[PDB]
């Protein structure tokens, strides 16, 4: 799926 | 639990702009995306984007990419949506909503803040016009009158109507309101009594309209012919 | 953009029985699609995600299925608090889209509408404008035609429609037609009426005034 990065 | 708090409705002139805010609570803000989605009135579903909180990466749709802008504040545990050059057709319910995010893809939006209404138009603030819908002897179904007030051209929305101070509600129907040609709104609210107790029974709208600082009353006879 | 197709748009059901509603996707989307119940005034809720996969707090009465194109969700033993809209939603590529929306209503009997109109006041007359209003009260089902005839010539383009929500006690629906005519216009004529048909009339019912009477 579309992902917009990590978040920790 | 898990909230997300947005703020107070806005009204705009066309070509101005608005920055709707969305306060996470109960949960890590940075952890998830927050995606933005609006609806129109009586409409679907639009996605407008999403951001990162952590990072402040964002994805906007094509159609609003150079006019909407996402950012937040980690301090407030914030998001920001700014849409600009606003036009009529921006007028919709604004949400913030919270991906679950899981493996930091999309996966559903599980959080969703309560919605913040943005209304774009050339009108202006006015207080309604409220004029009788007046009971009849020819009009009689039954033992039944009906009877109401047109509630007509106000701006923005909404007003609150209530019959005889709120001690008239069995019976009432106020009508979802409606955007006139003019730019203004316009609704109805009717009610049905017994017809044999018009000569003796009060009926009074009460119509409020906060933006205006208006409050009217109209009583509401039944019709007469001399 | 993907385009979502739901069907049906419309359903009509009781309590007890199993809606099936199907969404279509223009283009594959694997399983990275959601379902969403809203209710009127309210924000969505998840149901489903990962095609498949129920929400936390969402009862074992909903479950769906379906990858690729091709998705249902299936509510079944239908319950009072389960009447409203369900969308689709995808999230395989940008930018994300939702379906147009399946609307379920809870059936009942037949019941016609009462039928109201409403001459404009002389306050309004004496401002410019005549709005005329044919009030539709308590009726069941939703659909409904309703006409506009000035001296014996349909009208159109001059009237808007507002309907209620499905009663919460009764489930039926009321519903206003509002004409509305500059002074001159309503001056040129004479006879206004309303006229309505409904599966639960036998024939149109139509109410009338003269205008100045």
């Amino acid at each position: 799926a579309v992902g917009i990065g990590a978040v920790f | 639990q898990e909230v997300l708090v947005q703020s107070g409705a806005e009204v705009k002139k066309p070509g101005a702009s608005v920055k709707v805010s969305c306060r996470a609570f109960g949960y890590t803000f940075t952890g998830n995306a927050l995606h933005w989605v609006r609806q129109a009135p009586g409409q679907g579903l639009e996605w407008l984007g999403w951001i990162n909180p952590h990072s402040g990466d964002t994805t906007t749709s094509q159609k609003f990419q150079g006019r909407v802008y996402m950012t937040r504040d980690k301090s407030i545990n914030t998001a920001y949506l700014d849409v600009t050059r606003l036009t009529s057709d921006d007028t919709a319910i604004y949400y913030c909503a919270r991906d679950k995010y899981y493996g930091n893809e999309a996966v559903g939006m599980d959080v969703w803040g309560q919605g913040t209404t943005v209304t774009v138009s050339s009108a202006s603030t006015k207080g309604p016009s409220v004029f009788p819908l007046a009971p009849s002897s020819k009009s009689t179904s039954g033992g039944t009158a009906a009877l109401g007030c047109l509630v007509k051209d106000y701006f923005p929305e909404p007003v609150t109507v209530s019959w005889n101070s709120g001690a008239l509600t069995s019976g009432v129907h106020t009508f979802p309101a409606v955007l006139q040609s003019s730019g203004l709104y316009s609704l109805s609210s009717v009610v049905t009594v017994p017809s044999s107790s018009l000569g003796t029974q009060t009926y009074i709208c009460n119509v409020n309209h906060k933006p205006s600082n208006t409050k009217v009353d109209k009583k509401v006879e039944p019709k007469s012919c001399d | 953009d993907i385009q979502l197709t739901q069907s049906p748009s419309f359903l009509s059901a009781s309590v007890g029985d199993r809606v099936t509603i199907t969404c279509r996707a223009s283009q594959g989307v694997r399983n990275e699609l959601a379902w969403y119940q809203q209710k009127p005034g309210k924000a969505p809720n998840l149901l489903i995600y990962y095609a498949s996969t129920l929400q936390s707090g969402v009862p074992s009465r909903f479950s769906a299925s379906g990858s690729g194109t091709h998705f249902t969700l299936t509510v079944s033993s239908l319950q009072p608090e389960d009447f409203a809209t369900y969308f689709c939603q995808h999230m395989s590529s940008y930018p994300l889209t939702f379906g147009g929306g399946t609307k379920v209503e809870i059936k009942r009997t037949v019941a016609a509408p009462s039928v109201f109109i409403f001459p404009p006041s002389d306050e309004q007359l004496k401002s410019g404008t005549a709005s005329v209003v044919c009030l539709l009260n308590n009726f069941y089902p939703r659909e409904a035609k309703v006409q506009w005839k000035v001296d014996n010539a349909l009208q159109s383009g001059n009237s808007q429609e507002s309907v209620t929500e499905q009663d919460s006690k009764d489930s039926t629906y009321s519903l206003s037609s509002t004409l509305t005519l500059s002074k001159a216009d309503y001056e040129k004529h004479k006879v206004y009426a309303c006229e309505v048909t409904h599966q639960g009339l036998s024939s149109p019912v139509t109410k009338s005034f003269n205008r100045g009477e």
